[PDB]
């Protein structure tokens, strides 16, 4: 009865790369630390202006996808904008053993 | 100084180092064209030789084996048990 | 580079540790593994 | 440090490896580009003369082909440039520098290096393709996954070097390690996994692909197995078809909890002459485990033969399982409504519990454990409570899941997953923890800013009610992280601390090996060890063994030991041995009985005063009990007739096996009291499993029967010894150096402990005596 | 960059027969033909087909690795059978009954009015 | 705590006793305490069993002590080389570490102690003190780039004329 | 959709990363550890803005 | 960047079908999922193209030469 | 060459604890009331429900490689609904003159109790198991 | 990778006929191991791709957003409406025979990242090459085409092997090795070979 | 009529829905196999660029060329350059296209498919025409281009399968189902409570009958009747990709009886 302030949203306690993490509440603590580490290494188009700048490489990805699974802290982040992968049609399964 | 073939105490098996470094030398002198002791029954692999001629315990080689104080046994490939 | 313009340095108690302090502060996932580990904060 | 002791070589290649479901354990997939950049130097030979003229015809650029010619001259041909790198005419003595060729021996090593199995020789196979692909089983003693690692490969340039190799450090020859004288490569994943669901009672397979997976065993003896039913319809079981990848003579029996010899919950392991008969196929059996599959089958076929196995059982298994099928999904965390019930009043009940201990500590009638705060004394119970529940609720889910849960199947046959990462997942989280305790006090007597102060409560001090299926609250989210954390630093900070260690451990005792004397000596031939690990033995050439004589009743004892031809009741029936009629009151014969009888009773008291415990399993050179089983298959012993053995035949026999069970050769009273002492423990063993009762009325046993068990103990004891150029020091080193790099009364324990330890810390952290 | 071309799939190699028919040494009357450049299509097709012959004792086929288009496949028929007949009839049944199949399906189409 | 004993019967069976555990130590002084048993007493530091029961002593609590750092984490270490270790540092006649202050001032060879740790102020004192290495440890073939007197160069190998000439 | 925060030195980009230190002007109090002759410290480092 | 002709996993032509979707949900105001459906996408391999396609060719052509 | 055993037996329970294809099944000699039967079998092929009387046959043939058709011409040695073959694992002396032999017919277990046999029943990967009714 | 530290290389590439199939004709793009979920309780990667299923199906934007009301059974309930069985799970039919297989197969759209370490630009091996100046040993780095290093562990598992002469060979004639003239008197360097 | 028989369910340009009764599922596959990888098609193979102004890689651009579908009817009278005499292409081996483009509207300027233009002569056979399906009849949406923006490019289409390259893949996917009551026990059904009610039923449940618990396992039972849905591309009509299939695999069997034939020589 004592309440002072009200947290806007509690998902903003995360940072930049895990705020692109979907469901990270239901993800192993370290799991979701890989992740806001990883994403820093996936390609994607990275400024529109690419074609006009000389950088010691440059990794652009053909055909990005914005996820099917989305956070809605993303819409700040630019990510559906700007993508760092493709949705791909995944099997869990032993197959041939590769 | 040399210990006596009357007095040698070391194992009559050969180790798997021994074993290893015969194999090894003879195949490596094969390879360098040195004379084979025994029918190569169309042997080409001069390690694959050198099993044979260990085989047939055809080996002309001998092993200084060394005593911590310095000491040491001989013993000839011919007369070494090779259970490995 | 967004999370490249929201990175802490802390060079040299405890303090690879995630402190109740860094609640709303700072990410409690985005950190190195390896000896940057929990020095390196992010926003 | 870096240009002596290490330094950067030639010959050397490096790239990410890839598994492969079909190379031999002892291969190793070497990309094209990398075979055509290494070399090896021939000498040109009347052997090789032909073959080699025609690689370096081929060239640089085509595969089986050379980049360099040695003249006797000394200068070095480049057949890049050479104009005359085609009108080449060799000379005997000449070097080729040709090509890196299938199955050339090549060192193969995963950093770090803190095992002799972290460098291995393998064969090469030249392949496709950017990768080094190598066998799923040898995974495990690298350290090895595919999620980006690389390794390094370094070719031999001498015969010599390549012989070295090829016959100490091969594969094969690794696969039983001395680090714990048990098997470092076994069965695993989707082999594993699959190797479960094949073998249960429900498996069947019809014709068509049994004869397929019959195919698929690149050693099958081209006989088509007789089903297991013959009409109606011609089925085949999973056990059946596996058994073909089994090979003759490998005999194995494993009782696990509720076996019978009817196993009736497929329990256990029993393989007769390389057949399957009951239980199923797991981790147990075909992984890299003491009793195992793999260590009967090196010690008893041979590296090779091992070796061979790993590659058949998997191209069966693979193969079955890539058209059985195997999968895991979201269904597989879910657990049933009521069960989810069942698991929320669990944690309700154990909420009150808590509740219940908290208002009894704020009312000052909470009464402290003797050496322990009222507060320290209290979190020991809520911490208690709160996994008592954790585990109640987890066990909950555990047994809620059928038997066609995915997750379940993994953890059952052992292939990944444990009970805990059920529980998490499906029913509760659990107890979060920092430097031990539960989340702590940041903010002044709060976890949280979103909490009272003084909270005591499990959702304040980071109890995580939720599953990983129904996810975690911001609260759960954040004490989760912290908790997550603490791992991640270890992790990080172990790593170095872990790798100083190993070295202080090699350089400290690298210079200590076997000598020609059976004496371990350091480079100043200081005596360390008399004799190697106290009995001369090789680690490999060991297993632990029962050593019957130690335990069990006194009367238990008489019964299993005692032969009395003097007595009608306590000698042995004529059933037993055909003698049996004439032996009966033989004064002289029971004077040698008497003799056996006693001695047994004297190893008894011995093995009870070294022993004190009581510990029957032990680790010792030679398993009896499996040459006892070969005899007996070997020489088909039926189990009704009576024995050709005489009571001179067993009880002489037996003790002039003994004086041929040589550690120490030396004629002389000090050498000869040595062998003596080395031996000792060995024959309470031997003396134990082959007195004349046991022999006649247990292993049944003929003349020639025991006359070849006692020439075979000879041979594997001989074999079983320590070879004298065995550099003991470093793999003692790296036998303790390797296992403290995968470490995780309250006493200061593991790699903090074992740096106390090594470094004769004066000032300990937890001194304590433990008085008796 | 390590990578084979594409074609090394189909396409023949420089003197590399289709089939190569050797001898099984561990029982009588059997045979191994490799089939190189091709795949399960073919294989797991004729393996099929010698099962319904019922002077065929044995019959199964093994792609031994994937980055290969080739398949070993082990033919065993009873004495005075050859099994180089036995792969020609079940490799004849098998176009006789696509011929068939395409019969019917033109017929079945042929009707459709779409 | 439980502890397996025989019994009158012969089978050995569960007896648990009473036991005390401190939190500091003073092995002279609790040893001769009436109410204990004297050949029992157990220490965590192995530098008192040292001073006090020997050296021998010494050596099975530093095992005693290595097995469980091992065995606590779930891990199996064949015995011989924890012996080892156990064995190096006792030895000398006490408790010589796995540091630069124990092994490596030892009187093995110059350049071997060099290679750990210690390198400059190691030769320099090899220097003032006319040290001779006698080149037997693996450290200095090691750095001398020599075929290292270990496994395969633990022995040597000659031709014989004799056999050679007896086999043709 | 760039967002700026950076300089251009020499023609590639450079980010000033924030630097953590201890705030100045601080009172804090410290049991200064068994082996020592004094039990406690009042501590402040203090410094000009 | 610029619509894939051909969905990844089955190959079926969606080159074609982008104009036709964006135009469905400005002019027909449609929902996605009814317009993917209209233009006969019913696998979702061949959904998950148009659906989550970012065409970033028009921020491309917004720069001068 | 010829039959070993030959009795015809009463089930009493039927057992598939998490089996789906298999079951045990337990049975006692309507002729001997010494001789007893625990035997899995694959009921997915052949159900059997309790209070079934069914014929149980041993015999040791009717060697080498398996052959699968021209059995309709060939003698199916077969007057029987289900038939196995396994391999006679143990010979348990159950005191008097009681004995019991243990068959796995590839996993598939089998437990006969009883005495007369002594001349018939070996120690055999030879045992095919012939059952009808 | 995906988006919850599942990180991973390719181990071959199989072309759709090989492939796993549904009944509907749908093919994986990426087949990933069951044992990785397990011990690593990474469940949001199966909602991810549960809900990711029904986005794709839906042709809504599926909120994978953390502190929310979706629940798996939520997402669940909203795939049988769509034909597709609940759990996510589909029948497949084996590639290579045509034959279903006896287990069904957790299949669905998942967002994969492709990472920046590709094994061309790992890819190394010398046989012979560049030297420092300095030491004479081979130089350092793929980018230089340098030599491997054989390190103090390395030398450690040959000493252990007892590989005396393997070695030797890593540490002379694979690298390092050189040729002095020594005095028998003065145990020193100071040698004047005119060796001509 | 006599083997194996067909029994189409509906039809359209770019749909198949038959069963095929009588048949191995080994056949029913193989052929399904067949029709993904080796039927022929004709698709760009090598392509030219003269000019590219746009915002595209000249390779990511020339990528999209390949999965252009062409009009393949005639394939069959075509030669694969590797077969064809010449030195790389020519007419009996192949079929060149022109791409010329240029953003001369102040608007976004469109590059379709429809844009390509035949250069080569066609001996009047049905082939190389870009495949327009779209209703506003302009095919494949190649490039977006603004103002100066131009592409001026030559493309080489050849005769190839689907094993070498996806492009050359005449079928998108193909539907395969079999048995939709698991009556041949081919699946052990996952599930929670009952498989029944948690598993959707097939189409083809109607098709065949249910099983009647009150039954037996039909142990002697096999698999024949397979229901099949054969979706084109563009390149081959639905039906000849049903046709060729069924061809491509029995000249490939064929082969094998030839192989046989010319080894009995020696
Ligand atoms: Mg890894
Ligand atoms: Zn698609
Ligand atoms: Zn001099
Ligand atoms: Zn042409």
């Amino acid at each position: 009865t004592t309440f002072t302030h009200c947290e806007i949203h509690p998902s903003m306690i995360l940072g930049v790369a895990a705020s692109i993490i979907p469901f990270p509440d239901h993800n192993q603590s370290p799991r979701n630390t890989y992740q806001s580490a990883m994403g820093k290494q996936a390609m994607g188009v990275f400024l529109t202006n690419y074609n006009v700048r000389m950088d010691t490489m440059a990794n652009i990805l053909y055909y990005p996808q914005k996820p099917l699974g989305t956070t809605r802290a993303m819409e700040y982040l630019k990510f559906r904008e700007l993508p760092a992968g493709q949705n791909a049609i995944v099997a869990i399964a032993c197959y041939s053993g590769y | 100084k040399a210990i006596p073939k009357d007095q040698r105490a070391t194992t009559p098996y050969m180790t798997k180092y021994e074993r290893a470094r015969i194999l090894g030398t003879r195949a490596l002198q094969i390879s360098m064209n040195a004379p084979v002791f025994v029918d190569l029954e169309g042997e080409t692999d001069p390690l694959r030789i050198a099993m044979k001629e260990l085989a047939e315990k055809k080996i002309p080689l001998v092993i200084r084996r060394y005593l911590p104080d310095g000491s040491f046994e001989d013993w000839s490939v011919e007369e070494l048990i090779v259970d490995l | 580079t967004l999370s490249h313009l929201r990175r802490t340095n802390t060079p040299i108690a405890k303090p690879r540790q995630l402190h109740n302090t860094h609640w709303g502060l700072v990410c409690p996932a985005e950190t190195p593994e390896g000896q940057a580990c929990g020095l390196v904060k992010n926003l | 440090r870096g240009n002596l002791m290490g330094k950067r070589v030639d010959f050397s290649a490096r790239t990410v490896i890839s598994g492969d479901p079909n190379l031999e354990l002892d291969q190793v997939g070497v990309p094209k580009s990398i075979a055509k950049t290494l070399t090896y130097p021939e000498v040109v030979t009347p052997y090789n003369i032909d073959r080699l003229t025609q690689l370096v015809r081929n060239g640089p650029n085509e595969h089986p082909g050379a980049k360099y010619v040695i003249r006797d001259s000394g200068d070095r041909i480049d057949l890049r440039y050479s104009k005359r790198a085609g009108d080449i005419q060799l000379q005997y003595g000449w070097k080729v520098e040709r090509h890196i060729m299938d199955n050339d021996p090549v060192l193969f090593n995963r950093q770090p290096s803190l095992h002799k199995m972290s460098m291995m020789a393998h064969r090469v196979k030249v392949i496709p393709y950017s990768t080094f692909r190598l066998n799923l089983s040898v995974t495990s003693p690298y350290n090895a996954d595919f999620d980006g690692d690389e390794m390094n490969l370094h070719v031999p340039q001498s015969e010599e070097t390549r012989a070295e190799l090829s016959q100490l450090c091969a594969v094969p020859l690794q696969i039983v390690s001395p680090q714990s004288n048990k098997p470092c490569m076994g069965i695993v994943q989707d082999t594993l996994c699959g190797i479960r669901k094949l073998t249960l009672r429900d498996t069947f397979i019809e014709l068509d692909q049994v004869l397929n997976m019959l195919y698929w065993v690149p050693d099958w003896d081209g006989v088509i197995p007789t089903p297991a039913i013959i009409k109606p319809k011609p089925l085949w079981s999973g056990k059946q078809i596996l058994s073909v990848a089994i090979p003759n003579g490998i005999h194995l029996q494993r009782f696990d909890e509720g076996t019978t010899l009817l196993s009736p919950k497929d329990n256990g392991m029993l393989i007769i002459d390389g057949q399957i008969i009951f239980g199923v196929v797991e981790k147990k059996t075909v992984g890299s485990s003491n009793g195992g599959l793999i260590h009967v089958v090196t010690r008893e076929k041979g590296p090779q033969v091992c070796a061979k196995l790993f590659g058949n059982i998997q191209k069966v298994v693979n193969f079955w399982l890539l058209h059985n099928g195997f999968s895991t999904g979201i269904g597989d965390t879910i657990a049933d409504g009521p069960t989810m019930r069942e698991i929320t009043e669990t944690i309700a009940e154990a909420k009150k519990k808590v509740l219940d201990v908290t208002k009894e500590a704020q009312a000052n009638l909470l009464t402290a454990k003797h050496g322990m705060t009222l507060r320290e004394s209290f979190e020991d119970n809520v911490v208690r409570f709160l996994n008592e529940a954790r585990d109640k609720a987890g066990r909950l889910a555990e047994v809620n899941l059928k038997d066609l849960n995915n997750v379940k199947q993994m953890v059952m046959a052992g292939s990944k997953g444990s009970f805990i990462n059920i529980a998490q997942m499906s029913a509760c989280v659990g107890q979060q923890s920092v430097e031990g305790k539960r989340i702590a006090f940041g903010f002044v007597d709060r976890t949280l800013p979103h909490f009272s102060k003084d909270d005591y409560s499990p959702e304040s001090k980071g109890f995580v009610e939720n599953s990983y299926l129904r996810g975690l609250t911001p609260q759960e989210f954040f004490f989760h992280a912290m908790g997550g954390r603490e791992g991640l630093i270890d992790t990080a900070v172990k790593t170095a601390e872990t790798g100083y260690i190993q070295r202080r451990l090699v350089k400290a005792l690298e210079d200590i090996m076997v000598h020609y004397d059976n004496t371990t000596r350091n480079s100043l031939g200081n005596v360390i060890q008399f004799i190697y690990g106290e009995d001369g033995m090789d680690a490999a050439h060991i297993e632990k063994q029962s050593l019957d004589t130690i335990g069990g009743s006194d009367a238990a004892f008489e019964k299993r030991y005692r032969v009395d031809l003097l007595n009608t009741d306590h000698t042995l029936d004529p059933s037993l041995l055909e003698s049996g009629s004439e032996i009966l009151g033989d004064l002289k014969l029971q004077v040698l009985l008497d003799e056996e009888y006693k001695q047994l009773v004297k190893d008894r008291k011995f093995l009870r005063e070294v022993f004190v415990d009581g510990e029957a399993n032990w680790p010792l050179p030679v398993n009896i009990r499996r040459i006892i089983q070969n005899a007996q298959q070997t020489f088909h012993i039926d189990h009704t007739k009576p024995s050709d053995l005489t009571i001179k035949d067993i009880v002489l026999g037996v003790k002039d096996l003994q004086e041929n069970l040589l550690v120490l050769r030396g004629k002389n009273e000090i050498i000869q009291n040595a062998q003596r002492d080395a031996v000792t423990l060995f024959c309470c063993l031997l003396r134990s499993r082959l007195a004349t009762r046991r022999v006649l009325q247990e292993y049944r046993l003929t003349k020639q029967a025991f006359d070849w068990v006692l020439s075979n103990i000879e041979a594997q004891f001989l074999r079983s010894v320590v070879h004298p150029g065995e550099m003991v020091g470093v793999l003692a080193a790296q036998s303790i150096g390797e296992p403290a790099t995968q470490m995780t009364k309250k006493v200061t324990s593991g790699v903090p402990r074992l740096k106390e330890i090594l470094n004769v810390a004066k000032n300990m952290k937890t001194p304590s005596l433990t008085v008796y | 960059m390590n990578a084979p071309d594409r074609f090394e799939l189909f396409l023949l190699g420089e003197g590399e027969s289709k089939l190569k028919i050797d001898p099984d040494t561990k029982a009588p009357n059997a045979v191994v033909i490799t089939f190189e450049k091709e795949d399960h299509t073919l294989g797991n097709l004729i393996r099929a087909e010698l099962l319904n012959d019922r002077k065929v004792l044995f019959a199964a086929y093994k792609v031994e690795h994937p980055f290969f288009a080739r398949f070993k496949l082990r033919i065993q028929t009873t004495e005075g059978y050859d099994p180089k007949d036995a792969l020609k009839n079940a490799c004849n049944s098998i176009i006789n009954k696509l011929g068939a199949l395409k019969t019917n399906f033109e017929t079945e189409w042929n009707l459709q009015t779409l | 705590y439980d502890r397996k004993v025989p019994s009158p019967t012969g089978e050995y069976v569960k007896e648990p006793e009473w036991v005390l555990e401190t939190d500091g130590v003073n092995l002279s002084e609790v040893m001769t305490v009436p109410g204990i048993d004297p050949t029992r007493i157990y220490t965590n530091s192995f530098i008192d069993i040292m001073e006090v029961l020997g050296i021998e002593a010494g050596r099975a609590a530093l095992y005693k002590e290595v097995y469980n750092v091992i065995a606590s984490d779930g891990s199996y270490v064949n015995y011989r080389h924890m012996a080892l270790l156990v064995d190096v540092m006792t030895t000398q006649g006490g408790l010589t570490s796995v540091t630069r202050h124990g092994f490596n001032r030892s009187n093995t060879g110059a350049l071997m102690r060099c290679s750990f740790e210690e390198t400059v102020e190691i030769l320099f004192e090899a220097g003032a003190s006319a040290e001779l290495d006698d080149c037997r440890g693996v450290s200095e073939n090691v750095i001398l780039g020599q075929m290292a007197p270990i496994g395969t160069g633990a022995f040597d190998v000659m031709i014989d004329e004799e056999s050679l000439v007896k086999y043709m | 959709f760039d967002m700026g925060g950076y300089f251009i030195i020499n023609g590639s980009e450079k980010v000033l990363i924030a630097q953590e230190r201890s705030a100045g002007n601080i009172v804090q109090v410290f049991k200064k550890a068994a082996p020592s002759p004094i039990s406690h410290v009042a501590e402040i480092r203090s410094a000009l803005e | 960047m610029i619509v894939p002709v051909r969905c990844f996993s089955c190959g079926k032509v969606v080159g074609d079908k982008w104009e036709s979707y964006l135009n469905l949900l400005q002019e027909d105001e449609l929902d996605e999922g009814t317009a993917l459906s209209r233009l006969g996408l019913k696998r979702y391999c061949c959904r998950r193209m148009i659906l989550t396609h970012v065409d970033l060719i028009e921020k491309f052509l917004r720069y001068n030469p | 060459s010829n039959t070993l055993f030959d009795d015809i037996f009463q089930v009493s329970e039927v057992d598939p604890g998490r089996y789906n294809k298999v079951c045990r099944i337990e049975a006692a000699s309507t002729t001997q009331d010494q001789c007893k039967l625990t035997l899995d079998i694959n009921v997915e092929l052949f159900p059997v429900a309790a209070q079934d009387s069914l014929t149980v046959t041993i015999a040791s043939s009717l060697t080498r490689s398996w052959r699968p058709p021209q059995a309709g011409d060939r003698s199916l040695a077969d007057d029987y609904d289900y038939v196995m073959y396994g391999t006679a694992y143990k010979f348990e002396e159950v005191s008097k003159d009681l004995i019991a032999v243990y068959y796995s017919f590839g996993g598939l277990l089998m437990r006969l109790e009883g005495n007369y046999r002594n001349l018939n029943n070996l120690k055999q990967e030879n045992a095919y198991l012939l059952i009808r009714r | 990778a995906s988006r919850h530290g599942q990180k991973g290389t390719i181990g071959i590439t199989y072309r759709r006929e090989d492939m796993p199939f549904t009944a509907e004709g749908i093919v994986p793009d990426l087949i990933i191991n069951p044992h990785a979920i397990p011990s690593r309780m990474t469940v949001a990667h199966l909602i991810e791709c549960l809900l990711s299923k029904v986005a794709a199906l839906s042709g809504n934007e599926g909120d994978a957003s953390p502190f929310t009301d979706i629940t798996v059974e939520g997402i669940s309930k909203l795939l049988r409406e769509h034909g597709y069985q609940s759990r996510g799970f589909e029948v497949m039919y084996n590639g290579h025979t045509g034959k279903k297989l006896m287990a069904q197969i957790f299949f669905g759209p998942t967002y994969y990242q492709r990472l920046r370490h590709m094994v061309d630009d790992k890819i190394h091996a010398r046989a012979r090459g560049p030297m420092q100046v300095l030491t004479r040993q081979p130089v350092e780095g793929r980018s230089r085409d340098g030599g491997l290093r054989f390190g103090e562990m390395e030398r450690d598992c040959m000493i252990a092997h007892g590989a005396a002469s393997f070695l030797k060979e890593r540490l002379m004639e694979a690298s390092d090795a050189f040729r002095v003239h020594i005095c028998g008197i003065c145990g020193l360097m100071t040698v004047i070979a005119k060796l001509n | 009529e006599e083997g194996p028989q067909v029994k189409i369910r509906e039809a359209s340009k770019d749909n198949v829905d038959f069963i095929l009764s009588n048949v191995d599922l080994a056949m029913a596959n193989s052929l399904r196999r067949v029709m993904i990888a080796e039927i022929p098609t004709l698709a760009i193979d090598s392509v030219e660029v003269e000019t590219n102004t746009t915002v595209l890689a000249d390779e990511f651009i020339a990528h999209r060329l390949g999965l252009i579908p062409l009009q393949s009817m005639d394939i069959e009278q075509l030669e694969y350059s590797r077969d064809c005499f010449c030195e790389d292409h020519c007419d009996k081996c192949s079929v060149v296209l022109t791409l010329q483009a240029f953003g001369e509207s102040e608007s976004t300027t469109n590059v379709y498919s429809k844009d390509l233009v035949i250069v080569s002569n066609l001996m009047g056979r049905n082939i190389g025409h870009p495949i327009i399906q779209d209703k506003e009849g302009n095919g494949v949406l190649i490039c977006k281009l603004r103002k100066g923006q131009e592409l001026k490019l030559t493309c080489v289409a050849k005769k190839g399968i689907a094993k070498e390259h996806a492009k050359w893949g005449p079928a998108a996917a193909i539907e395969f189902e079999y048995d939709p009551w698991n009556k041949l026990k081919h699946t052990d059904y996952w599930y929670e409570q009952d498989s029944a009610k948690e598993w959707p039923q097939s189409k083809n449940c109607e098709y065949e009958d249910p099983p009647n618990e009150g039954d037996p396992f039909d142990y002697k039972a096999q698999a024949d009747t397979f229901y099949m849905n054969v979706e084109s591309v563009g390149s081959i009509p639905v039906d000849q990709v049903v046709v060729r299939g069924i061809d491509t695999l029995q000249k490939k069997v064929a082969s094998i009886l030839l192989a046989l034939t010319q080894m009995d020589q020696d």
